[PDB]
């Protein structure tokens, strides 16, 4: 998917 | 006296400058990007955090720079990395990109005012 999500 | 909606009006699409002061908590909101580095986008903003209360910032806002590092071509791992470290004043400049942005969110597409709608 190559993707990523993060909190900040 | 017919209402004056605000959601036939376009969305601004030119960069903008948002300053959030959160001191030692966090920003309030998700980012989304690839490790490719082909912008990093804003998924999610939270309810009553700093960036909520900034109220400039939205879902499918990309992130082009924080405190002045830019942030165009970033890994999503870097970019949260700068983000958490960017100290309790942390200025964005954002540009509002929902095409780019709804490839990521299922069942997603942009309308006429710009808006992002989900199916």
């Amino acid at each position: 998917k190559n993707y990523k999500q993060t909190s900040v | 006296g017919s209402p004056e909606f605000l959601g036939e009006e376009d969305i601004p699409r030119e960069p903008r400058r948002i300053v959030i002061h959160r001191g030692s908590t966090g920003l309030g909101f998700n980012i989304v990007g690839t490790e490719d580095g082909e912008g990093i986008f804003i998924s999610f903003i939270l309810a009553g955090g700093p960036a909520d209360l900034s109220g400039e910032l939205r879902k499918g806002d990309q992130i082009l720079s924080v405190n002045g590092v830019d942030l165009r071509n970033a890994s999503a791992e870097q970019a949260a990395i700068a983000l958490k470290n960017a100290g309790q004043t942390v200025t964005i400049i954002a540009q509002y990109k929902p095409e780019e942005y709804s490839r990521f969110e299922a069942n997603s597409r942009v309308d006429s005012s710009g808006r992002i709608v989900t199916d």
